[PDB]
RNA sequence: GUACGUGAAAUUGCUGAAAGGGAAGCAUUGGAAAUCAGUCUUACCUGGGUGAGAUCAGUAGUGCGAGACUAUGCACUCUGAACCUGUGGUAGGUCAGCAUCAGUUUUCGGGGGCGGAAAAAGAAUAAGGGAAGGUGGCUUUCGGAGUGUUUAUAGCCCUUGUUGUAAUACGUCCACUGGGGACUGAGGACUGCGGCUUCGUGCCAAGGAUGCUGACAUAAUGGUUUUCAAUGGCCCGUCUUGAAACACGGACCAAGGAGUCUAGCAUCUAUGCGAGUGUUUGGGUGAUGAAAACCCAUCCGCGAAAUGAAAGUGAAUGCAGGUGGGAACGCCCUUGUGGCGUGCACCAUCGACCGACCCGGAAUGGAAGGGUUUGAGU
RNA sequence: UCUAGUGGGCCAUUUUUGGUAAGCAGAACUGGCGAUGCGGGAUGAACCGAACGUGAGGUUAAGGUGCCGGAAUGUACGCUCA
RNA sequence: GAGAAGCUCAGACGAGUAGGCAGGCGUGGAGGUUUGUGACGAAGCCUUGGGCGUGAGCCUGGGUCGAACAGCCUCUAGUG
RNA sequence: ACUAUGGUUGGAGACAACAUGGGAAUCCGGGGUGCUGUAGGCU
């Protein structure tokens, strides 16, 4: 039994086999759909910049 | 197992966010946001076996650092560092990040089975090893290695210490001054992350 | 380059009988098939037993076989005494009372003895046979330090052990040295 | 062939091969030359042709059921048996090429999410502020040389409005996706974990390579020998902190050449017997033939009792004692690194008994009572 | 439990004592050579790196990339004529 | 079944003087065994041939040779 | 100040700087000029 190590970051079948999680797993979820402010702070800017 | 894994995500991306958004309040406010000290480390072994003091070489044995290029998950706390301290030229050590963590326990993840180095090819393993404490998959072992569970004593110890190859790229100039000096050696902080991605 | 320290590396116990008796190697063939498909102590002992050597495996007399499996709270009335070993005999026990003995051999006078008055004798096999567990089983073994090499082993200064002497008397080692009329007492 | 059984090495002559610019010898790799290995495709089996043959399945009679074998006969040839051919099939080394894979690895891309001063810039646009001049204008004088005011016919710098959630760069991540190169193919019916499924001993990149082709086969691949080239290589042994040493021994070769035997002792192991153990000092079968093997009695050696210089004395209050850990076993709790009961061995410890010593000690005796002690004892 | 060899040491960093000094003598800590091959310092018992079964592939340490010699007669800013 | 002194699976490790231990190679002689080899050629010796073992060593082809020699289990030593 | 650890750091050296850690003395100034247990006497 395991007479070969199979690397699961390259064999999608042992990515399987291991983290069922990974059929259903979504990544680049986007969340920008907002109006994007700016916090950026009068205060934080003028201590950002200072001398 | 899927569940635990999908609330393991959710778990992360939510305190990911939660992060970004303090820092923003922050700056928004004007005041400063300190966030939480890092509780895991990751230290590798960048000295060979030569010319070792003996209290640096019992803290070494004690942390599984015996082979160069070895690598281990570490609580952080005062006593581990203080020996870390003790040990800063020889090792190198940083804060590992979820894609660090997951890769290495992946390509590299060997749980010890009865004294034996067994790689981690199936979830059944990391079930008859860590069942007692709710670890019943390898996702389960990077969650309690990540957060620093109630178990990571004995998770930590399971796994066998990483044996990392020499870093594609090649190290510093100079390996054996501290990572501030310019070289390889002592605290890198997030740093860490780069020089395991150039050594798995 | 590894920095590991070999300290308990050779386990220093015998995997196999020095003995090359053909009975014997039979008995641990038996024994190491009981150890290995029985879940019991009793049967690991006896084959682990069955490799010792003579000194490690000192005689027993039916005398301490009676004293010990006739204590008051034994309740080792009808138990099977089992030794991995020789049963010798003690002329001092004028009679013997009625014992189920199990040993590796049995002195004749011994063996008589038993038997007439009325107990039994049974070889390694037959315990296997009879008590393949070993249960309801009186485990035994002989004094391993009753020998003579340990009268003198640990000799030393205030130690009190048996100098290795030629001959016993005065004129050997009972002076200078043994006692404070000649300069001083060990 | 008497310089005579066979006839090594050191050393030497001839012949053959090879190499050689102030050493040679060696190791790794390959080239050249010389030499060696394959009988591959044999063997079981079967397709096809013919010949011939005392002939096979199921049976019948000859140990009571089932089964096996031998023998006697039936079954008389689409079947079973011997026997010959085809350059009969699967043909079989060696070398390659290309695909689909698995493991390891190197290198070049593309797309997307998130983060920061939700980058800093910047472009186009509206309202401003400033001084260096582009000097536009003014001015020695028709050709310059300089002015002295804030955009004139140029243009810079600093603020806020939007378009704008601007892009880009950087950092990080994607269980997002494309190519190129190299090394490895270990295991050998099946079982396992997964995915797809028409739900089937189905399919798959899922517990380790298969498939499709071609060329050679006095070629190729390997093995050996010599030599060449590249790289590395100091003369062995010894004493020594340290030897290549300008430290010692060593010109070469053959043969010989140095931890043995005995009287003891100690540890460990094996064998036999075991409170016993040892027949060989000796005697007999014994003459035949008996340096052997076999048998036999009384002493004795060691052990079973120690202590003291000695005269002497001489080991159970108890279950041959108590305590702690403790193998094995038995009984329960429920899974425990669990409790209960005895408790082998061994260690540590508190006692008891024997001898010696120090006491009191109620002519000879030291019986009871003791002790901060002492013994290689029970 | 039994027994072998050893009972001449030496080097380097750091802390020192005696000495004018010494490749000198004597102490303390650690790492080494002795008994340690290998890559580097042109060479070297101790220095740097690294501790060694037989091989294939990849990547490094110390060290290097004009030729000998494998690797940029690379990039950016300066100084120097001996 | 796999010399149970056997079969099978898995993991880690591998410098070494003085020195210690274990398993093996080789030699002379002795007991047992091999319808053992041999004048149709034993032992020995030479070899610009072959094979096996990490190794001590072993087997074999060719030439010379002429009388004895070997495998296995033990015993033994004036054994490298 | 001093000091543990580190560099194929600088310097001919003495020494110094830097990196990961620990960390005084003294001077001066501010504050203060006894607390408390037991037993018993006190316009």
């Amino acid at each position: 039994a395991h007479v070969q190590k199979k690397n699961p970051l390259k064999n999608k079948a042992v990515l399987a086999r291991l983290n069922p999680y990974a059929k259903a797993y979504k990544a680049n979820v986007k969340l920008n759909t907002g109006k994007t402010p700016k916090a950026a702070g009068e205060k934080f800017l003028t201590v950002l910049h200072e001398n | 197992i899927a569940k635990r894994a999908e609330s393991y995500d959710a778990e992360y991306r939510k305190a990911e966010r939660e992060q970004i958004e303090l820092g923003r309040k922050a700056r928004a406010e004007g005041n400063y946001y300190v966030p939480d000290e890092t509780k895991l480390v990751f230290v590798i072994r960048i000295r060979g076996i030569n010319n070792i003091p003996p209290k640096a070489r019992k803290i070494m044995q004690l942390l599984r650092l015996i082979q160069i290029n070895n690598g281990v998950f570490v609580k952080f706390n005062k006593a581990t560092k203080e020996m870390l301290q003790v040990v800063e030229p020889y090792v190198t050590y940083g804060i590992p990040n979820l894609k660090t963590v997951r890769e290495l326990l992946y390509k590299r993840g060997f749980g010890k089975v009865n004294k034996q180095r067994i790689a981690l090819s199936d979830n059944a393993i990391i079930e008859a090893a860590l069942g007692k404490y709710s670890i019943l998959s390898i996702e389960d072992l990077i969650h309690e290695i990540y957060t620093v569970g109630p178990n990571f004593k004995q998770a930590a110890n399971f796994i066998w210490p990483f044996q990392l190859s020499s870093p594609l790229g090649g190290w510093r100039d100079r390996k054996f001054k501290h990572f501030i000096e310019g070289g390889d050696a002592g605290k890198r902080d997030e740093h860490i992350n780069s020089l395991v991605r150039k050594m798995l | 380059g590894i920095d590991i320290e070999r300290h308990h590396v050779r386990k220093s116990q015998r995997s196999k009988p020095a003995s090359e008796n053909v009975y014997l190697k039979l008995l641990v063939k038996l024994y190491r098939f009981l150890a290995r498909r029985t879940d019991s102590r009793f049967n690991k002992a006896i084959l682990k037993r069955l490799f010792q050597s003579k000194t490690n495996r000192p005689p027993i007399s039916i005398s301490k076989i009676a004293a010990l499996t006739s204590r008051k709270s034994a309740s080792l009335e009808g138990k099977t005494t089992v030794i991995v070993g020789t049963v010798t005999d003690d002329e001092r026990l004028l009679t013997v009372p009625k014992l189920s003995v199990a040993a590796l051999r049995f002195t004749k006078s011994a063996r008589a003895r038993i038997l007439k008055a009325g107990g039994e004798v049974l070889t390694l096999d037959q315990l296997a046979l009879r008590a393949p567990t070993g249960s309801n089983t009186v485990l035994l073994r002989g004094k391993k330090h009753a020998r003579e090499a340990y009268r003198h082993f640990g000799f030393g200064p205030h130690k009190h052990k048996a100098p290795y002497v030629r001959s016993e008397g005065r004129k050997f080692e009972r002076a200078r040295g043994r006692r404070k009329s000649r300069a001083f007492k060990v």
